[PDB]
């Protein structure tokens, strides 16, 4: 894949600044960030910086209160504004403003979806009642607020499909995962879910209600893309919100890992007496996943990675591809192996990941253009070898690809078409088109 | 009962010149809304002052605020919910502060932009309405400021931008693509014939044309377009052709630019005071009034000249122009300031006349020389020449092959893709639709814009 294109300041982007130096090339490097998340009151006093201190950034938020302040006084409120290469979008979610500034080429749409997630992030964490309330705040959400800011500055699919990923399970494992998973309902569990490294394994539902894609969203976003599930190694009584439940529902839930790649269990109930009733769940199901031997399929299955884009599609000129369920809600991809050299360091993968998903990005920022209806997008940037790109956004799915840019528009054309007709080959084993009973 | 999408307030100012507190009200060199401009269109307070300082300063207090941001670039443009508004630098220390208002669909409103010109369209638009200006007024707004004084500054933009504000239609209307690029709109046939052998494509009238410089004094460039059609031999002869405010259609265009003499800029200045002309006859800046004598010759030379940069292998210069009009040309000729006096006017024209008559026949034959699964429609746009040559079709009027949703469809899509890759001062960005309409974008020094239909 082309190597150094575009911004060239993302090796140490997600490096914290340092507190040594003085404020004055403190607030330079702050600067000098390619992306910054910001929450701040209805007052505009700062709230919560991803990069600076809040010292740091107190004069910034300031300026930039007392922008909102005056066009909220000429009841116009303000939805982003662009600056060249840089763009600020501002999100208003009550008294809280959230404001995205990129200087990755992202559209509106995109830096408005991440600060929504944030936003999630907060309202489960504290209650919508809570939220008006408090108009502290952030207790204990800082630390997943900043990591879930990193996965997305690193470039996070999820969160730009709002969708998630799967295990790709055999449909008979599968549907044997969800019965046993279901054997043990307990009468007493609310939403049954599992996953394996961030990978929706199985989920169980009750008759009326329905697993809404956005509480998916914000349950992984809290434990996996943010990472915050790791070193809470053991039993976790979270407490949750899931607005699209219910706003004012003070559900809960319960985390363990399966150390019986790292697969975890996660299951709501809304009653905090439920816990160690939960807990007599978990080893009901474990042994018997244990029993079945399942769970070693699990953890084999999460611990090879995405599946090769070679052994996919055979002799394929694609390099990666995104697939993605419109009517599932769910997406899938290539492995990110292949676009770099199999000696590779943290930095090496991490500004490929990087590169590949501000790709997908401005192709997603395409295809999702408001007073646009873009069918295909193809674009071919020219490295001075190539890279080529597609995005296909008909209504029943979504693929994004890649391939060097020596295939032309009908070669790799082809490769779409391919790669669709694998993808709904394997629409049951690659998504969870149900789940329980 | 929708309320259509009017611009809510445009804004000239520069920072520069005030400075202490009582001093910030003469930051804004000019200022209009639609109340202002309610009296302009028809032709064609302390509380309000201090709102419009607000917005002023704020404007400054984004472009300081992002400055340290952008590592150097102001706020280009500022997204609302009821105000697309853009902050474009026409100049060093000059802004003009353009709010746009999205259209109010029903006091409860519903707010949209499906028609709203993109920001990097309404920039384009003034940017051109500020090249007008100076083409009419001066050689940059600092200079002109700093030769007349702020009063006559401030006169001359409050005419010239009342005007074009109440002309000013916001919407998506005409051909946005050929008018996001700028440049020199060219004609079907694009360009006369230079060499011999073309005298189908117009080597005689070029010849003719390019001596024409040489034979008659004063005169230093000759432009000439094809608008509109030859004279129909019927009743109404006149058919008000020269006025009508409507739209330059995608055929209508630049046939014969200058010899050289004057910058490429300065050029697509020319050529878009010609497209004003033929919008606007007798309505457009300057008043061309037609002769009473002979109604082919507009804005008599006999006092009234634009300023123009000329080439450097040949610098402000204010050249005197004369509109010599045929039914479908426009002849521009720029005359200078002092050579061809206004006295020997009367015979010059007659002279003029002698020399451009001959040259309405072959030139009609001439300008229509013509240069694929269904219907392709590309735009050549050649950046080191400013030339622009579009086979696409404007959007229709409230037969043509396009319908005004579709066209008001693809056509948006055209020029955001355009936005979207960086075109607007490989890259093959192919985007497809759900309609058939196949855009082709490539970068050769031309940005070529091809776009299949079904």
């Amino acid at each position: 894949l082309g190597l150094g294109e575009g911004m060239e300041g993302f090796e140490r982007e997600l490096d914290n600044i340092p507190d040594t130096l003085p404020d004055d090339e403190r607030l330079a490097l702050w600067k000098g960030k390619l992306k910054h998340y910001l929450i701040l009151s209805s007052a505009g006093k700062p709230i919560w910086s991803r990069h600076g201190d809040l010292s740091l950034v107190n004069s910034t938020m300031g300026v930039v209160q007392t922008i909102i302040s005056f066009y909220e006084g000429a009841r116009n409120p303000l939805l982003g504004f662009t600056a060249g290469k840089v763009r600020f979008v501002i999100l208003i979610k009550g008294p809280l403003y959230f404001v995205a500034i990129s200087r990755l080429r992202e559209s509106d749409a995109q830096l408005r979806a991440q600060l929504e997630a944030l936003y999630m992030q907060i309202l489960s964490t504290l209650t919508l009642p809570i939220l008006t309330n408090i108009f502290g705040p952030l207790q204990g959400t800082e630390s997943l607020l900043a990591s879930l800011a990193d996965s997305f500055t690193k470039g996070s699919p999820s969160t730009l499909l709002s969708a998630l990923e799967c295990l790709r399970l055999r449909k008979s494992q599968r549907q044997a995962i969800t019965n046993i998973f279901l054997k043990s309902r307990c009468e007493e569990l609310l939403y049954g879910l599992l996953v394996a490294g961030g990978k929706l394994v199985s989920v169980i539902r009750p008759r009326k209600h329905s697993l809404h894609p956005s509480d998916l969203q914000l349950i992984f976003n809290m434990l996996f893309e943010s990472g915050g599930i790791k070193g809470n190694g053991g039993e976790n009584w979270i407490p949750l919100c899931l607005p699209a439940f219910n706003n004012t529902g003070y559900l809960y839930m319960y985390v363990s890992f399966l150390d019986d790649d790292l697969t975890a269990l996660i299951l709501i109930s809304p009653s905090r007496e439920a816990f160690y009733a939960l807990q007599s769940m978990r080893t009901r199901l474990v042994s018997q996943l244990l029993s079945t031997g399942y769970l070693s399929l699990i953890r084999s299955t999460a611990l090879s990675g995405r599946p090769s884009i070679t052994s996919i599609l055979p002799k394929t000129p694609l390099l990666h591809f995104l697939y993605k369920s419109r009517p599932n809600v769910q997406w899938c991809m290539s492995s990110l192996s292949s676009l770099t050299p199999p000696g590779a360091t943290a930095t090496e993968t991490l500004l490929a990941r990087r590169k590949l998903m501000s790709v997908y990005e401005e192709l997603h920022a395409a295809l999702h253009a408001r007073h646009a209806h873009l069918r295909v997008v193809y674009s071919t940037a020219d490295e001075k070898e190539g890279l080529a790109c597609l995005g296909w956004s008909t209504p029943a799915f979504e693929v994004y690809c890649v391939a060097p840019g020596c295939v032309g528009r009908a070669g790799m054309a082809r490769e779409v078409n391919r790669v669709v007709q694998w993808a709904r080959r394997e629409e049951e084993r690659l998504f969870i088109l149900g789940g329980g009973v | 009962g929708i309320i259509p999408a009017q611009l809510g307030f445009l804004a000239i100012y520069n920072p520069a010149l005030g400075t202490t507190d009582e001093t910030l009200e003469d930051q804004i060199v000019y200022y209009a809304t639609a109340s202002t401009l309610s009296q302009a269109r028809r032709r064609h307070s302390k509380e309000e002052r201090h709102e419009r300082l607000r917005q002023i300063g704020l404007a400054q207090g984004m472009v300081e605020f992002a400055k340290s941001f952008s590592d150097g670039e102001p706020v280009d443009t500022i997204d609302t919910e009821k105000a697309r508004v853009i902050l474009v630098e026409v100049e060093e220390g000059w802004w003009i502060l353009a709010s746009i208002d999205l259209t109010r669909l029903p006091p409860a409103y519903e707010y949209s932009s499906r028609e709203v010109k993109p920001p990097s369209l309404l920039r384009a638009d003034l940017l051109r309405a500020y090249d007008l200006f100076l083409l009419h007024h001066g050689s940059s707004l600092s200079s002109l400021l700093a030769s007349q004084g702020r009063a006559q500054l401030v006169a001359s933009l409050t005419r010239f931008w009342d005007h074009f504000l109440a002309t000013w239609n916001v919407l998506l209307h005409g051909n946005p693509a050929c008018d996001v690029f700028g440049g020199i709109k060219l004609a079907a046939s694009g360009e006369l014939g230079i060499g011999v052998g073309e005298e189908e494509r117009g080597s005689g009238e070029r010849e003719v044309l390019e001596g024409l410089v040489e034979r008659v004094e004063g005169l230093v460039d000759v432009v000439v377009g094809r608008y509109g059609g030859p004279p129909s031999e019927k009743g109404p002869e006149e058919e008000q052709w020269l006025g009508l405010g409507g739209e330059v259609g995608e055929e209508d265009g630049a046939v014969f630019l200058g010899v050289g003499a004057l910058d490429r800029k300065s050029l697509r200045g020319v050529v878009q005071w010609m497209e004003e002309v033929y919008v606007w006859g007798e309505n457009a800046f300057g008043k061309p009034r037609r002769d009473l004598s002979t109604g082919h010759f507009l804005l008599g030379l006999s006092p009234k000249a634009i300023f123009v940069e000329l080439k450097p292998s040949y610098h402000t210069a204010r050249l005197r122009p004369v509109i010599y009009v045929s039914q479908p040309f426009i002849y521009i000729l720029l005359f200078s300031e002092i050579t061809p006096s206004p006295s020997t006017w009367p015979t010059l024209a007659e002279s003029l006349h002698a020399q451009l008559s001959p040259l309405q026949k072959p030139l009609l034959h001439s300008t229509s020389y013509r240069p694929t699964q269904h219907q392709i429609f590309d735009l050549v746009y050649d950046t080191e020449t400013l030339t622009l040559q579009s086979t696409i079709p404007n959007i229709p009027d409230p037969q043509s092959i396009w319908t005004r949703v579709e066209a008001l469809q693809t056509h948006a899509q055209i020029l955001a893709i355009l936005s979207s890759g960086r075109a607007i001062p490989e890259g093959e960005r192919t985007c497809k639709t759900a309609r058939g309409w196949w855009i082709v974008w490539t970068r050769v020094g031309h940005l070529r814009s091809v776009s299949s239909s079904h």
